[PDB]
């Protein structure tokens, strides 16, 4: 009953700003990914769509999924700019543009 | 019944795993069982099955046994030819790139609009059995077409294939292709040369089809 919290922390506070960065580039290169898919479906279904019909739930889940990690990302973002209002807003603010 | 089975067997050991189509051991085996029936009734429908399990197009060996089984008279030989167009649509959908058997009814539409987009001469006649055979209407096919020739600006084939059609089925492609012409001149106008020179090519398209029509119409007064 003294003072456990703050190591526990420390396990969460491996998490740096570098490490932020790489999350945002990952679901921008996934946003692409999606993007992508979704330009080469679109003449698919429009001119040749055999393999596909499955993909389309695929393309439900994984859509939905990066959604959720997107708000969860966002969320974490905004846990750690009320915290450090003068030593990380830039850097901060600079990935959550992306 | 057991050499049909014999036969049935035969088909899946091969035909299941046929990575490469030179495992023609399954047809001679299976001639000489077909040549072993006496029952009529199991020998079409196994010839059939020959059909219902062989890559189309079939070998040369097949090909003299279609032959042969289209020339005697059955009430399964009806079934026989249905079973032959149904290698024709095959041949189709594999010359276009299309593997599967028996599309259930969604991807006709997009099927016919692929053979549509390879522009070939024949192209309108592969696409009218597509929806002939899986019980579609051909008002959608020349609709279809009439619309791919006007964003396209020929306009002057669209008159001669609407001349060539009946009456009736012209009635409903026409119809159909002046509510479409409304509605895509409903959206928001193109400013550039290309968006106004199909606007007008539309507009004059559609009124000598609206003439037609109504040459077509002189005696439906509703409709007139």
């Amino acid at each position: 009953m003294a003072s456990f919290v703050t190591e526990v922390l420390a396990h969460s506070g491996r998490l740096e700003k570098e490490d932020l960065g790489t999350r945002i580039s990952r679901l921008t290169r996934r946003v692409e990914e999606i993007k992508g898919e979704v330009c080469n479906m679109i003449s698919k279904k429009y001119s040749e769509f055999l393999p596909s019909m499955q993909s389309a739930q695929g393309l439900i889940t994984q859509v939905d999924k990066l959604s959720e990690d997107i708000d969860l990302l966002k969320s974490r973002i905004e846990s750690e700019v009320r915290r450090d209002l003068h030593v990380s807003t830039g850097e901060f603010t600079d990935l959550k543009q992306q | 019944e057991l050499l049909l089975l014999y036969i049935e067997d035969l088909l899946n050991r091969c035909s299941s795993k046929s990575t490469s189509l030179f495992e023609t051991a399954w047809e001679a085996k299976a001639m000489a069982v077909i040549a072993c029936l006496s029952d009529t009734d199991l020998i079409f429908d196994a010839v059939l099955k020959i059909m219902y399990a062989a890559v189309v197009p079939w070998s040369a060996a097949v090909e003299q046994l279609v032959k042969q089984h289209l020339e005697m008279d059955h009430p399964k030989v009806k079934l026989l030819q249905e079973s032959y167009k149904l290698m024709e649509m095959k041949k189709l959908l594999r010359g276009y790139g299309i593997r599967e058997v028996n599309l259930l009814n969604k991807e006709i539409m997009r099927v016919v609009r692929y053979i549509l987009k390879q522009d070939v001469p024949s192209s309108l006649e592969d696409a009218l059995k597509v929806a002939q055979a899986f019980m579609l209407s051909d008002d959608e096919i020349y609709s279809l077409r009439i619309i791919d020739l006007i964003d396209r600006e020929q306009g002057e084939d669209c008159l001669l294939l609407l001349k060539s059609l009946p009456p009736a089925e012209a009635e409903k492609t026409a119809e159909r292709v002046i509510i479409w012409a409304r509605l895509a001149l409903q959206e928001e106008p193109d400013h550039s040369k290309e968006g106004k020179a199909w606007r007008m090519s539309v507009a004059k398209t559609s009124v000598d089809i609206l003439k037609i029509l109504c040459d077509i119409q002189k005696d439906n007064l509703q409709k007139k």
